[PDB]
């Protein structure tokens, strides 16, 4: 992808996430499970959902008609007519495909920078007590419970708690 | 001048090739024809910046 | 020090320039061109077919017969009607060609 | 949608000459697939040749077509035309052009659609064949059948209809296909399969035609030599 | 470096509803790069799987490409009489599009013998300087056959074409016509001119011969 | 650039390397050559060539005339023809140039995420086994043969293989 | 944002710059206070004047009139040129309002990549010299004078210089 | 496409009043290029006084000018405005406008079309000028060539065209440039180096014309004081 994260180091996506666009999976001595993000995924539907009001809302219903039949007098309107017609049919149909191609990888790409940025906050987070093993995973260095699991998605995650305790476990190796 | 050449778009001006999708020489074509546009370049960049040694 | 890799990206010998939203002039490796600015500046045959020549007497005088219109192009198919912007002879009897502009069509 | 590549139609070259081949698409005109070109000698497996990139401008060859393949393309019309130089009778072959592009848009490693092909034969002049029969003597009989047949040999170019007594002789005939000899033309012999109590009740001829040539030969299949 | 396109095997015999597995290796591991054609006698090739495992939008999921990296596969579950063509593999890693030897599948009957049958030079092509010898195979089947042009008691190699027709309609055999191309010359310096024949159906080696005079 | 590869740390390019778009640079004790990376490349030729497809395919060729001149009582009728060229000349001036200019800059920043997920990719595999010495290169921390540098450029790259190799080196200094 | 950098890990700006759009904020012995980097300033408003420009510069001033007024047999006509009127404005108003909405985000999206790629110059200049407490902040390991201050925001800052000063307080903890 | 900055046309202005000068451009209608404002003291170097930004709103100025310059644009019509305030005789000078641009777009820095040019003068009223001869004694002759000429002093404002016998005589006429004095006025001296053999036979005026303050005057180098 463009922000390398989705079809990236992340190579597939959760089945059993079905609460939200972006999540975690936590692995503790508690038990195992999947829980998405809240802060990210409300903030994406509503952009997804401003994105899409931003293309249909102003393309409003028109009344329509058949009109007046032209006569043989009325052959060079008639023409006019017909290039009107056409030049806006030919008009509406190349802008409506192109604006549709060029918006879905825009969106793919949001998607993209969303996963990255989650993955980025906790990376930041966690700094020296935890492993980059890849695949947006994080072994812990240290004893994360189901509180020190909720501490880093809720952004309220502590450092020096673990520091000494995931330092035995980096100097041991 | 008419020559004896061929072509598949006549314009006033001379006959051009329709190998582009666009063209600038005149708005009055007869044939199969590109779109007449005012632009004076049309060119869609493909590879990277290029970037020599410094 | 030792080994090293690095990572970089292509570059050539391309003196083509492209304009983009935030930048002008910026010179790419590859390019497409969407635009032809090119016309040999001859009158060709459209679609295998040569035109109609006329020369300084138009099209009313060419149907109608006008004595500077004897000797010119007498063609049984053309593809299209080349008239000179000098095109003066013609109808000269003073008056006016009734549906002379659908004519001109039909005789296209 | 649908698109079909339609090439030019099949050329007969001098050896040491240049051929040129059209390939054009239909539909949606201004395309900018990548497209290929690759030969397939007769009856020999596919030969890779090289291939255009409208977006790089440039084309790739194979190491045996550097120098004397030139494929080019008219703008981005869709129509890629191929160049080979310096033609011998080893390049013999149906080319085929072919569009890179898969229903997941474009796709530069494979062949979605393929062209009709184009045969080229390469010889010095156009020469007209030449009908020898095979003798139906009694060690051609076997199983209450016999064998007989008629050798065409050293004609140039490509094909040549044979047809048995008028095209009566329909059932059991095998014609087989031509062979390029080293010489640089090809041979053909065309048999059948008849019953042993036919040899002195039914006269035998193959009706050879050679249209390039403008040769039309009748040879009567003499049961034995005498 | 370049790629080398191996298939295995190159050319199988089943029958209508069999399994078909034909297998591409490679000179160097190409990972997914791989893709799979068809062709029919006498028209284009068909692409049938790219990627080594999409299918391309028309083929019938009967086709079920397989592999990666080394080894690869291609997978007939149920064998179709429109399936009866040949097989190919080609590569997307480096810039030559290397292709395979070609796989071809042949229908499934009864092992024939051959029609074992042989024809001396003509009259009138021996005053061309020109002698020709014809050795005639008919109606055999599988199509493994060798000919072995022996004259004078000694084979001969490097002289020899062979011409085979594609499988017939009704009998589903062969037919093979191996051409001995010679000058006048070295015709008439030997006497007995001979066709040996190998084949699955003769439990022997069949040969026949001639003598010059007659 | 928008993602600060090219025209970033990695400040010019290539112009040995004309095999790709995007590739590595190797020197080990057998030898230095360039190599281009093939998974980018193909992937970058494909997109690209679906971005001008996605633009020149539904831009057909027109049958074109040059009409019934318009008499004099033709005079409103005319003015109306004007009209309608004119706009359409206006319009699809104005949108052929502003798609091509909004295009190229994302055609740019395009090989710029590129370029930098290649560089993540090699970044994230070494980990502590070399050093990041600026310009996208990776002076290797331990000993990396020809083997071992088509191991990072094909994905199966080892860090234990070379990891005390390397850490001698590192605790050295 | 799209780069997680505007309303991200920064999550506020400085109202104290007053002279560039992405700068820096040092603290040292000698004194504290704001400084605006020039190279991405001045980029960045090139850049947004040539996006401001690619808009409204083929969008000319244009010579308008009333026109002929249509009389009663003028009424086939007339509807015309309602109908291309009407066909204009509709796509005008369309084009005008999508293009901004669509420019804007990405104008946003710009400011968020070049203040993005000032961090990572900062990060990579100064490498294990410097802690990342967050915010794009940097506590120095090392004693950073003015001098040493103006080498970073130029580009010329020598890692080596202040390697040691800052490794026995990174051994230190 | 070459476009070119128009200015507004010279101004003669009272000391400590303000004056306007816009700066219009051609060609392509709603540009926001940024813009800046040089000024040029007669024989001094150029002076940057201040731009504008279109896409900031704001302007920025030098220090000397902070109070005083008040530069403006007219929406994004490339029109931009520059007011200067509480005007004084050493603010005297031709006033320069130019777009910041170069052919890679936009360029914050570089000035690459220039406008024509706007000149300025401040003095408290406009004043006639007085011609005195500058005497053709036997000191200004030297080499077989004598000097004399006319001295043009107290004048406002400039130009002022000085000839010499009707337009007669041409070659050897050095008219100086006028000098700003400490007084607000400006004073210029016409001279000519004419031979010896011509005091006595041909009388020598000049013509000096003010057309600001209609004034002209012909006086007559008389030869020697007498
Ligand atoms: C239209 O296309 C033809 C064919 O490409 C052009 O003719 C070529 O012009 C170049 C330039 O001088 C020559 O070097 C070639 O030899 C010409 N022939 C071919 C087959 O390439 C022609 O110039 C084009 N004209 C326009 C107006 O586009
Ligand atoms: C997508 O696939 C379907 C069938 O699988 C095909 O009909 C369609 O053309 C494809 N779309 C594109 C854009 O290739
Ligand atoms: C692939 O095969 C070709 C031909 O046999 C050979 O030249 C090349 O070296 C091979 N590639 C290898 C061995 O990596
Ligand atoms: C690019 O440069 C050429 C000459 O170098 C100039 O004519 C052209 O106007 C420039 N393009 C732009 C967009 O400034
Ligand atoms: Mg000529
Ligand atoms: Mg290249």
């Amino acid at each position: 992808g463009l922000f390398g994260a989705i079809a990236g180091f992340i190579e597939g996506g959760w089945t059993g996430m079905v609460d939200g666009w972006y999540g975690y999976h936590h692995q503790n001595e508690q038990g195992s499970g999947y829980a998405a993000d809240l802060k990210s995924t409300q903030n994406a539907i509503d952009g997804i959902t401003n994105k899409v009001n931003s293309v249909i809302e102003k393309m409003n219903t028109q009344f329509t008609a058949v009109g007046k039949e032209f006569n043989h007098l009325e052959k060079r309107i008639e023409n006019l007519n017909k290039k009107v017609d056409d030049g806006f049919l030919d008009i509406w149909t190349y802008n409506a495909e192109l604006l549709v191609l060029l918006e879905n990888e825009r969106t793919l790409d949001y998607h993209d920078s969303n996963v990255k940025n989650l993955y980025e906050k906790v990376r930041s987070q966690l700094k020296n007590n935890a492993k980059e093993i890849g695949n947006g995973c994080f072994e812990f260095y240290h004893k994360c419970d189901n509180t020190c699991m909720e501490s880093v998605k809720n952004g309220t995650y502590d450092y020096p708690k673990y520091s000494e305790e995931a330092k035995l476990n980096r100097e041991e190796i | 001048p008419v020559h004896d050449c061929n072509t598949t778009c006549q314009t006033p001006k001379g006959a051009i090739n329709t190998s582009l999708p666009f063209q600038n020489i005149h708005p009055i074509t007869i044939g199969k024809c590109p779109k007449y546009v005012k632009s004076t370049k049309l060119r869609l960049a493909t590879g990277l910046r290029n970037i020599p040694s410094i | 020090p030792g080994d090293t890799l690095c990572i970089g990206y292509h570059a050539n010998n391309s003196t083509d320039t492209v304009d983009t939203v935030l930048e002008k002039n910026v010179t790419v490796t590859h390019s497409v061109n969407l635009l032809e600015d090119k016309h040999n500046g001859k009158l060709c045959k459209l679609r295998g077919v040569a035109p109609l020549h006329l020369g300084k007497c138009n099209i009313a005088g060419w149907i109608l017969g006008n004595p500077e219109c004897e000797s010119l192009s007498t063609a049984s198919s053309w593809s299209y009607i080349v008239e000179t912007p000098s095109s003066d002879n013609g109808t000269c009897y003073p008056g006016d060609f009734i549906d002379y502009e659908e004519l001109r069509e039909q005789l296209s | 949608s649908q698109v079909q590549l339609v090439q030019s139609g099949t050329e007969v070259k001098k050896p040491g000459s240049s051929v040129k081949v059209s390939c054009k698409a239909s539909g949606v005109t201004f395309s900018s697939y990548a497209m290929s070109w690759v030969r397939q000698a007769p009856g020999q497996g596919l030969e890779w040749m090289g291939g255009f990139i409208p977006i790089l401008g440039t084309a790739n060859y194979a190491q045996k077509f550097q120098g004397r393949l030139t494929i080019t393309a008219d703008g981005l019309t869709g129509t890629v035309y191929m160049e080979l130089s310096r033609l011998r009778s080893e390049d013999t072959a149906v080319y085929y052009c072919a569009r890179e592009v898969t229903w997941k848009g474009a796709s530069i490693g494979v062949l979605g659609i393929w062209g009709q092909g184009t045969m080229v034969s390469v010889s010095a002049s156009t020469k007209g064949p030449s009908v020898f029969p095979l003798a139906p003597s009694s060690k051609s009989t076997s199983g209450g059948t016999a064998a007989l047949g008629c050798l065409v040999k050293d004609y140039f170019p490509e094909p040549v209809t044979v047809s048995w007594n008028s095209g009566a002789l329909t059932s059991g005939v095998h014609t087989f296909p031509a062979v390029l000899q080293s010489s640089g033309l090809y041979s053909l012999s065309s048999v059948v399969t008849v019953p042993s109590s036919s040899l002195g009740t039914q006269t035998y001829i193959c009706n050879v035609n050679h249209k390039p040539s403008n040769t039309k030969v009748d040879k009567k299949v003499e049961p034995k030599s005498c | 470096d370049d790629i080398q396109m191996t298939q295995s095997p190159s050319s199988l015999s089943a029958s209508v509803g069999d399994r078909v597995i034909i297998t591409c290796r490679a000179n160097q591991s190409i990972g997914g790069y791989l893709n799979w054609y068809q062709q029919k006698p006498g028209k284009a090739p068909n692409l049938l799987i790219f990627t080594a495992s999409t299918l391309q939008s028309g083929v019938p999921s009967r086709f079920s490409g397989g592999g990666s990296g080394t080894d690869f596969t291609l997978t007939i579950s149920s064998l179709q009489p429109e399936d009866f063509a040949t097989y190919y593999c080609q590569q997307n890693y480096n810039t030559p599009r290397t292709f395979g030897q070609g796989t071809k599948v042949d229908i499934k009957r009864t092992v024939a013998a051959p029609s074992v049958f042989i024809f001396p030079p003509s009259d009138e092509q021996l005053k061309s300087g020109t002698a020709s010898v014809v050795c005639l195979l008919n109606n055999f089947y599988p199509r493994e056959a060798k000919v072995q042009w022996k004259v004078d008691n000694a084979l001969q190699s490097g002289n020899s074409q062979e011409s085979v027709t594609e499988q017939d309609s009704k009998d589903s055999t062969y037919s093979l016509s191996s051409t001995l191309t010679l000058s006048k010359a070295d015709y008439e310096k030997h006497k007995v001119y001979a066709c040996e024949v190998t084949h699955q159906g003769l439990s022997s080696p069949v040969t026949k011969s001639f003598n010059r005079g007659e």
